[PDB]
């Protein structure tokens, strides 16, 4: 019965949800933490990915 | 070379800014990481094929 | 000795990294700090700052 107000909830969490997965894509770059590139890489290499 | 020689090197603690300072090598490059922020950053194992 | 530099013997030392989920065994020569706990500190863990 409750339908109408759960599917609301649940299509904000998954909103939620798909913006925090989308910080492990690689989106091209060598590595998907930022933390990485930078004690990995100068920043003059650094900054391309 | 094509019998290159592979060291594995473990449970050490070793700088690499000497290395780099040592101007001996023509040739020095690094691929995925680089020599200056290499002293600070360590690794489960090393190979050295030569 | 007398071949040209493109020809001339040259020694070839190739270092490759191997960081798996295992405790890392190669470090460099970083001291050891005392742990402090219930604080906002900046970490650095065997290389994962």
């Amino acid at each position: 019965a409750l339908g109408k107000l759960q599917d609301v909830v649940n299509q904000n969490a998954q909103a939620l949800n798909t913006l925090v997965k989308q910080l492990s894509s690689n989106f091209g770059a060598i590595s998907s933490v930022l933390n990485d590139i930078l004690s990995r890489l100068d920043p003059p290499e650094a900054e391309v990915q | 070379v094509y019998a290159w020689n592979r060291k594995r090197i473990s449970n050490c603690v070793a700088d690499y800014s000497v290395l780099y300072n040592s101007a001996s090598f023509s040739t020095f490059k690094c691929y995925g990481v680089s020599p200056t922020k290499l002293n600070d950053l360590c690794f489960t194992n090393v190979y050295a094929d030569s | 000795p007398t071949y040209g530099v493109g020809y001339q013997p040259y020694r070839v030392v190739v270092l490759s990294f191997e960081l798996l989920h295992a405790p890392a065994t190669v470090c460099g020569p970083k001291k050891s700090t005392n742990l402090v706990k219930n604080k906002c500190v900046n970490f650095n863990f065997n290389g994962l700052t």
